[PDB]
């Protein structure tokens, strides 16, 4: 994944 | 008056979520970066596919254009920024140094440097030439959701999940002012008006506020949207009527009426959160892309 793509 | 967006194209091909797309300044592209650790070029005007940029060794969660479209710059998981050739797909800069994820990434408008924000709390400035870091700023105390140089590159603003948007000396790397909130709702977004005189943030309280930061008062909240868990994109749309546009966690894109607050069209169609809008720079055009249910990227025309 992506950490934009991951909830806070 | 209210804007009349319909959609035009839906563009398919990432294989995970759609991170960022962005529009070149020059009109001619899309960009889009993806948790697949891809970056995709479209026409703006046709949404024809044009290129796969490929390199990163894990997902990317931004993109952005140098000033006259030549370049593209990454922010990747993998701790790295990226600088692109367009024209060649090619990585012409691997930029190294920061010591977690890199989330968020901007050109100035002169197009020398590049600011970058990471999950290590931190925003670095790079040099486009050489690649150097020239600068580390201490920020935040938590993750850097986003930062974004002003008109003339003088000025960085950046967000933090650690509740502040703080304004940055280019040149000496020295907080000019940061703006607090007692409730310190997380900042998961931040950018200067067009013209720099204004900010618009974001808070995981589905609320977006447009800010003066030369008084460091709030002028304006929008609210409608839900936003409570990513860090979406919000714009001014400038081409046509006065707007504010933003992502959103119900799945639709929401565009407001910048002076009255109103909203005036909620685009729907996608399938999953709404991670990022962008404004095409010289017609009524968003580009609307989302996450894993969705993966793909809409183009919508407005006339006004």
């Amino acid at each position: 994944g992506s950490a934009r793509a991951r909830p806070s | 008056v209210k804007p009349n967006y319909a959609l035009k194209f839906t563009l398919a091909g990432h294989t995970k979520a759609v991170s960022s797309v962005k529009f070149s300044p020059n009109g001619e592209w899309l960009a889009s970066s993806s948790a697949d650790k891809l970056i995709k070029i479209w026409g703006a005007y046709d949404g024809k596919f044009e290129k796969t940029i490929s390199g990163h060794k894990l997902g990317i969660s931004d993109v952005a254009w140098s000033s006259d479209s030549n370049l593209l710059v990454s922010a990747s998981d993998d701790k790295t920024l990226k600088i692109w050739d367009v024209s060649s797909g090619k990585c012409l800069k691997t930029l190294k140094g920061h010591s977690n994820y890199v989330f968020c990434c901007n050109f100035n408008p002169q197009s020398n440097l590049i600011v970058s924000g990471s999950f290590d709390e931190s925003v670095r400035i790079w040099d486009v030439k050489t690649g150097k870091c020239l600068k580390t700023l201490p920020a935040h105390s938590d993750p850097v959701s986003a930062v974004h140089f002003n008109r003339d590159g003088s000025l960085i603003v950046s967000s933090s999940f650690d509740g502040l948007c703080r304004i940055w000396d280019t040149a000496s790397g020295q907080c000019l002012k940061t703006l607090i909130d007692d409730d310190n709702p997380p900042v998961s977004f931040v950018k200067f008006s067009p013209n720099g005189k204004y900010i618009l943030a974001a808070t995981l309280d589905n609320t977006l506020k447009l800010w003066d930061y030369s008084k460091g008062k709030c002028l304006k909240t929008y609210t409608g949207h839900k936003n409570e868990k990513y860090c979406i994109f919000a714009n001014f749309s400038v081409t046509g009527g006065k707007w504010i546009v933003s992502g959103s966690e119900d799945n639709l894109v929401y565009i407001w009426n910048l002076q009255t607050k109103e909203i005036v069209q909620k685009l729907q169609g996608h399938t999953d959160v709404v991670i990022s809008t962008a404004c095409h720079p010289t017609e009524n055009i968003i580009a609307s892309a989302a996450l894993e249910n969705d993966k793909t990227i809409k183009l919508w025309k407005s006339d006004c």
